[PDB]
């Protein structure tokens, strides 16, 4: 048994939206705090007059439903390292407005994506909303496996995709949250959500995540094969992975839609209990050590 | 500086008291403003300041078909979280008898004044939330013969002994700032295992609206408290008293407390070095209330039956920031 | 509200994300609810051009399951739906025209559908997403037929070519304008004035050359492309925001219309110079759409709510 | 939010560069702003803004009789200590020329408009000592065609390797505050024992009058330092360039110093841990000029060839009071 969420981008209502995801057998609810398409304007008028409500009503949920059961995602618009002056000030307050607002309503989590190389900006914003105010909510950021750009079919035809090994090409992406988490400074309250692919990459480059703070794992609906039964499984090497992700106590995310209408969403997720039943089992040692992972004593003084 | 969460606007908002104290205080008063021949042709404005997710704001629309008479409302709220349910309420069910504001009611250019302004901005020393200084800039908004909900409020002190409390304050050291800063602010706290010293006496008192010719926030007040007992002083409990209009009060001072609010606790101001008083003996303490423009603190020392250092000189250990 | 005729919703949600004249002189409105309880949207037909949005003065309407992204006509009955759901949506107006009918709705992009284009024949269309991909669809046959990962960041506009059913522009937040042409093994071709320029946010061929087309960017330039030469012609800084869109009047030698976030029109000559603008709007312009019937009349709406009618010198 | 002293004033007012520099500028603005025929009629309106112990004052009196053209003069100044040498000076000296006003100018209301404003409210870093908001804040009492002086004043930034300050930074660590606010926060100094890794490059402008729509005096800016030679990175100095009026200015900027000028040292802006660099290799730095109604402060950080922490975030560690 293991704890997972659906990734959503669309809620047109929360409270039906909620009971089909927890029905359908899902922990917790990654979605938006505002429209994913409503920008909105801080400095120019007349937009930045707009009559409100900016979002919906917190009394949609109980306190508990929102401390437990929802996790923030940052508005996909928002980008606080774009070139373009007038868009960086609006991400700034956007992002701003999206985190306060996550943190007013005590949300455990938020998400924010890491897609590209510079996020100087991103992090800058952030490492000033964690030392503001008091709250206690963890930062995910969405960084994938393998880039976009490294992910593209090869048909642009004057644009080939560069054919033959980069050893650092196939890590960029750990150099993006590297940069990322020491710009922040090492905070304790930002965390990896990292992002699964149909193609895993080299098998170094996945060593690389090896002993970051990794909180989630994202499993799009696409890179599940489909057995004998027309049920969905994984691939033998994408199971190698989610045993190694077990081990860390990982939350798993299912996102994008249903590609085998065939059943509900509740057979991803079934699968996934399936590995977790079937894991290499618990020993000796490893049932004993249960509670202590991770966990720093000073030795004694023997004498 | 920063802005209520929505499970805390959630726990308050189930006080059985505080509530219908206020419709019953903007009862009363509508009623003492517009007499029943006039009751069709005069629509009072009441501005509600610091709405927060609208439960002043009902509770006027409930004073006014009590009182069946007629009502322009304003909701003014500085978070803009609050704000976001308030404009959901106005759309959902308040209608255009509600002008939601999203603004500081100090920075708030109304478009017109108002008859009442209400306002619930008091912390359990009474004027430790900064509503004296928000009041006085909203109230250049206010008619000139115009209500303010509440009238007036006062704090009060009182001795007490407890080494339980005086241990858990000294509990409060941090590292990287001055070692004996936890002493120099005071604490919200359910006060327990404690002894009272003296009777709570009057400190501070703060009326609205303030016709004062020029006006002054600051103050320096000095208490005399009788002893009688042998003990050790650790602090002083604050409480407050208002009142809404008229007869209509609440109060967290204990021989008057409000049955069934549980809206605040006391207040804790300790200090530094606990000091003997014999049986007999008078404590006298002092206390200021100190500003800039940017912020607003308190400032306390006993005089009698010894001297104490002066804590918290410059806000150097707490200010509110305005 | 004179009758708000028998399926249409009691209200039509603020945020107006489309507006499209038929050749018979009608009007096809696109509607979201990007904010408060339900985030939805709806679709509504308007005979009388002049009485929109007001709800009970409309032939049809309907609610649809999430917001409208984005839309356009199919034929003359047909209207084709770009959801948040991840859905493409076909929905195929009444024989009598006073009803709304889903026709097929398939869940088959990642995220957010943001953006929806008819090809020349009539007969399939092509999407854009958030999740990145391009899809080519039989609009006969309900279906997918191609897929395309060519961008590495969300699809922001697809524009099918006037008259070749195989040739359609795209662009994206990666930075790149793709020519596409699935005739060729390698479908996309990155066409552009040169290396980075600000990232491009809105399509439209000319309606006389399928050789010429104007690109807008997040800045507020307009430029002008020829393929056959693949040099930036010509540029003009037209706006203080984002270029949401570009639609070139029916005009022999035809204007073109420009909408943007800093909520204002511009209708710009051959040469891209200003003959027209309008601040109507105080929420941003989404589209425009020029008369079929009156050719120097054109509507745009906005998130303000207002379908607004200009008389273009 | 202090004052300058009175041996401080003494020890500047002997530059012997700044002061005819700014006689030079006032006299060049009076000629291209009154016409030889003129010159009678016409009485330009000069206020100084800070105007200390009074040398700005003289100096546009100096000014004036060598335009030979006439003047009326406000000498406004915050700090009341100097206020009172400048009272002193208009009574037994100035007369009435001078009207000596004794407020802040974010605050004075102004009897008219004026054709020249003139302030020196400058730090090493140009604007770190808020010339922006204080100038800003005075502007709507200069006239529409009103000249201010200075016009413009641009920052600079380069990188530069140092043990010798990088330990000295160290031993800037004091108890009860962050064991690392040290490194947080821009020191005033006479740089000596250092070398400087690649050319300044201009960092923060600003120009006044602000003709600005709506102003925002908030920054962020991006830095690529080409390095020659291998070496280890401990901070960096800024320096600033402003133009007075024209082709008259003054400088800090190494390659452009104006000749004689001691009344700005340098700024060093220093890192938590240094930083190898490679012969061949860019250094890219950041700096954000943030700010709210209180306080400004700066936030850096190095991107390349390695990131640092992002420094001083909210001003946490050192922010300038508004
Ligand atoms: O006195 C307390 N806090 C000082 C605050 O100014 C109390 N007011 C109470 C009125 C109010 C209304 C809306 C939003 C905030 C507030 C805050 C306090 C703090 C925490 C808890 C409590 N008491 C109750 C005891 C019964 O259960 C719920 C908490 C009281
Ligand atoms: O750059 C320095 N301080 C930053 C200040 O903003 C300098 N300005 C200089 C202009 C000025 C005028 C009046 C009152 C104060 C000020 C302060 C500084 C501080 C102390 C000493 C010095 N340099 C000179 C070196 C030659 O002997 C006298 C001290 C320069
Ligand atoms: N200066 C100000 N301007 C506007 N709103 C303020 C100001 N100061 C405090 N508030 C708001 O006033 C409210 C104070 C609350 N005690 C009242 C909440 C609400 N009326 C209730 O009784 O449940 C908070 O929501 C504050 O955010
Ligand atoms: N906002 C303000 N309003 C009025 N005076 C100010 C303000 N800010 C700074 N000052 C004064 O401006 C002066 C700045 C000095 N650098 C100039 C002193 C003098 N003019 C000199 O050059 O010797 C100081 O005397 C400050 O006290």
């Amino acid at each position: 048994r293991v704890s997972s969420g659906r990734d959503l981008n669309c809620v047109p209502e929360i409270a039906d939206t909620l009971g089909a995801v927890a029905k359908q057998g899902f922990d917790f609810l990654c979605m938006p705090v505002f429209h994913p398409r409503f920008k909105r304007e801080f400095i120019q008028e007349p937009a930045k007059n707009r009559p409100g409500p900016q979002t919906r009503s917190d009394l949609l949920l109980s306190g508990r439903d929102w401390n437990t059961l929802i996790v923030g995602k940052l508005s996909p618009w928002i980008r606080p390292d774009s070139k373009v002056e007038k868009i960086r000030r609006n991400s700034e307050a956007a992002m701003l407005q999206e985190l306060n607002f996550g943190a007013y309503l005590g949300l455990p989590a938020f998400l924010l994506p890491l897609n590209q190389e510079d996020n100087t900006n991103l992090a800058r914003v952030l490492t000033n909303h964690i030392h503001t105010g008091h709250h206690s909510s963890m930062f995910w950021m969405r960084v994938p496996l393998v880039a976009p750009e490294d992910l593209r079919d090869d048909i642009i035809e004057n644009a080939p995709t560069t054919h033959t090994e980069e050893y650092s090409g196939e890590e960029k992406t750990w150099m993006w949250w590297h940069n990322f988490r020491t710009l922040c400074d090492y905070s304790k309250r930002i965390a990896v959500a990292l992002e699964i692919g149909a193609d895993l990459p080299s098998n170094h480059v996945i060593d690389r995540w090896l002993g970051e703070p990794i909180k989630a794992a994202i499993l799009p609906t696409s890179i599940f094969l489909t057995n004998k039964k027309g049920f969905p499984v994984l691939s033998k090497m994408h199971q190698r992975l989610i045993f190694r992700l077990l081990k860390l106590e990982v939350q798993f995310i299912i996102t994008g839609t249903n590609h085998h209408s065939e059943k509900e969403f509740c057979s991803y997720l079934q699968y996934l209990e399936y590995l977790s039943q079937n894991r290499p089992p618990p020993n000796a040692y490893e049932l004993f050590a249960k509670g202590y992972e991770d966990y720093l004593q000073s030795p004694l003084q023997p004498l | 500086m920063d802005n209520l969460e929505s499970q805390t606007y959630e726990v308050f908002e189930k006080d059985p008291i505080k509530y219908s104290q206020y419709q019953q205080a903007i009862y009363k008063c509508l009623l003492d403003r517009v007499p029943e021949e006039e009751k069709d042709t005069n629509v009072q404005v009441l501005m509600v300041l610091g709405a927060g997710r609208g439960p002043l704001v009902n509770a006027s629309l409930r004073a006014a078909k009590q009182a069946d008479r007629r009502i322009k409302l304003y909701a003014v709220e500085k978070n803009p979280n609050a704000v976001v349910t308030l404009e959901n309420w106005q759309f959902e069910e308040w209608g255009s008898q509600v002008t939601v504001v999203s603004s500081d009611m100090r920075e708030w250019v109304a478009p017109e004044k108002a008859d009442i302004i209400v306002s619930e901005l008091l912390g359990s020393f009474a004027d430790n939330e900064l509503s004296p200084e928000c009041l006085d800039g909203a109230q250049h908004f206010l008619k000139d013969d115009g209500v303010s909900i509440p009238g007036e409020y006062t704090s009060f002190l009182a001795p007490i002994s407890s080494s339980k409390l005086y241990n858990e304050v000294r509990a409060c050291r941090e590292k990287d700032r001055d070692p004996e800063a936890q002493f120099e602010m005071p604490y919200v706290v359910r006060l327990h295992n404690f002894h009272q010293l003296s009777a709570p006496q009057p400190c501070f008192t703060f009326s609205h609206p303030n016709r004062d010719p020029m006006i002054d926030n600051n103050r320096y007040c000095t208490l005399e408290f009788p002893v009688e007992v042998n003990t050790v002083l650790h602090g002083f409990a604050g409480y407050f008293e208002t009142v809404l209009y008229q007869d209509i009060t609440l109060s967290i001072r204990p021989e008057t407390h409000s049955p069934g609010m549980f809206s605040w606790f006391p207040i804790l101001f300790p200090i530094k070095q606990p000091i003997t008083v014999r049986e007999g003996q008078t404590i006298c303490v002092r206390f200021w209330r100190c500003s800039n423009s940017k912020k607003v603190w308190y400032e306390w020392a006993v005089t009698a039956p010894v001297c104490s250092a002066i804590h918290n000189p410059t806000g150097r250990s707490y200010t509110i920031g305005l | 509200e004179w009758n708000l005729p028998p399926n249409a919703p009691a209200c039509m949600e603020r945020q107006l994300e489309a507006a499209r004249y038929r050749s018979d002189g009608a009007l096809l409105l696109g509607a979201s609810s990007l904010s408060g309880r339900c985030w939805a949207g709806s679709l509504w037909l308007f005979k009388d051009p002049c009485a929109a949005p007001n709800e009970g003065f409309c032939s049809a309407g309907v609610q649809t399951e999430a917001g409208v992204a984005d839309l356009t006509w199919v034929g003359e009955r047909g209207i084709l739906v770009a959801s948040d759901s991840g859905a493409v949506e076909l929905w195929e107006l009444d024989e009598n025209e006073t009803l709304i009918v889903s026709k097929f709705c398939k869940y088959e992009h990642d995220d957010i559908v943001s953006t929806v284009s008819v090809l020349s024949s009539g007969t399939q269309a092509v999407s854009g997403s958030k999740d990145i991909c391009i899809k080519v669809w039989d609009l006969a046959q309900q279906v997918v037929l191609s897929s395309y990962r060519a961008h590495a960041a969300q699809v922001t506009c697809v524009a099918a070519s006037p008259h070749k059913d195989s040739v359609f522009l795209s662009c994206s937040e990666d930075n790149r304008i793709l020519l596409w042409d699935t005739r060729c093994p390698k479908p996309a071709s990155q066409i552009g004035c040169s290396a980075p320029g600000y990232l491009p946010t809105s399509l439209a061929w000319h309606p006389q050359q399928s050789e010429v087309f104007v690109f807008g960017d997040e800045n507020g330039t307009v430029s002008l492309v020829d393929t056959k030469s693949t040099s930036c012609v010509l540029s003009s800084a037209v706006h203080s925001q984002c270029v949401t869109g570009l639609v070139f009047s029916p005009h022999s030698v035809p204007f073109l219309a420009s909408l943007s976030e800093d909520c204002s029109l511009a209708v710009l000559d051959s040469s891209l110079s200003e003959l027209f603008r309008s601040q109507a709007h105080r929420d941003f312009v989404r589209d425009a759409t020029w008369s079929p019937l009156n050719h120097s009349l054109l509507t745009t709406v906005g998130w303000d709510h207002q379908v607004v009618h200009h008389v273009v010198p």
